[PDB]
């Protein structure tokens, strides 16, 4: 997250790390949201690859104890069968994993509510992003869970010329785009947290940003629209 | 898809 601050321990408790086992540890690749006691929801590209998962649930700092932490493993990863790998910008950019054991509930572990199917938010609704990915294009990972307000760009504004054009397509969100905060590498699968009606749901996956760099004018934070998703997940949980 | 934010 670029142009953020660190966020309060209690504010996102749906947000998870993505670690992937590296050697004797592990190492955090992506973000994610915790949508069930046992299933958390990221996005396609990270977990394309054959490697093992864990999620760590009531993460503040990656390198340190907080004293909150459950450290879960993946047992099943379910890609939407749609994504294809080498064209992000058609989307399906969305998957759900199946974790080894149930987490525990409490005040820093809790589900992300979801959107109603087919939820549109107006232009400019008042969102946060999260997550430990890079503080500025080119730098290094947060440390501590980072935050940055990053309100939508609606579809008419996100997919004409001067932004991404016919890159984006409407089963996305956009966010951001001012050119001082967005998401940047690390904090993908992560969540978009919009503030709608007094509560927040987790409207986006985090999915791609310009080739230019993270906070590129005009080139806002594209995430994955929940929403469009939401048979499909329930039926992705009820199967399995 | 880089290392992941995909990169568009
Ligand atoms: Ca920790």
């Amino acid at each position: 997250v670029v142009g953020g601050t660190e966020a309060q321990r209690n504010s996102w408790p749906s947000q998870i790390s993505l670690q992937y086992r590296s050697g004797s540890s592990w190492a955090h690749t992506c973000g994610g949201t915790l949508i069930r006691q046992n299933w958390v929801m990221t996005a396609a590209h990270c977990v394309d690859r054959e490697l093992t998962f864990r999620v760590v649930v009531g993460e503040h700092n990656l390198n340190q104890n907080d004293g909150t932490e459950q450290y879960v493993g993946v047992q099943k990863i379910v890609v939407h069968p749609y994504w294809n790998t080498d064209d992000v910008a058609a989307g399906y950019d969305i998957a759900l994993l199946r974790l080894a054991q149930s987490v525990t509930l409490n005040s820093y572990v809790q589900l992300g509510v979801l959107p109603r199917a087919g939820t549109i938010l107006a232009n400019n609704s008042p969102c946060y992003i999260t997550g430990w990915g890079l503080t500025r294009t080119n730098g290094q990972l947060a440390q501590t869970l980072q935050q940055a307000y990053l309100p939508t760009v609606d579809y008419a504004i996100c997919s004409s010329s001067s932004y991404w054009g016919s890159t984006v397509k409407n089963s996305m969100v956009c966010a951001g785009g001012d050119g001082v905060r967005s998401g940047c590498q690390g904090d993908s699968g992560g969540p978009l947290h919009c503030l709608v009606n007094g509560q927040y749901a987790v409207h986006g996956v985090t999915s791609f940003v310009s080739r230019l760099g993270c906070n590129v004018t005009r080139k806002p934070t594209v995430f994955t629209r929940v929403s469009a998703y939401i048979s499909w997940i329930n039926n992705v949980i009820a199967s399995n | 898809v880089x290392f992941a934010a995909a990169i568009a």
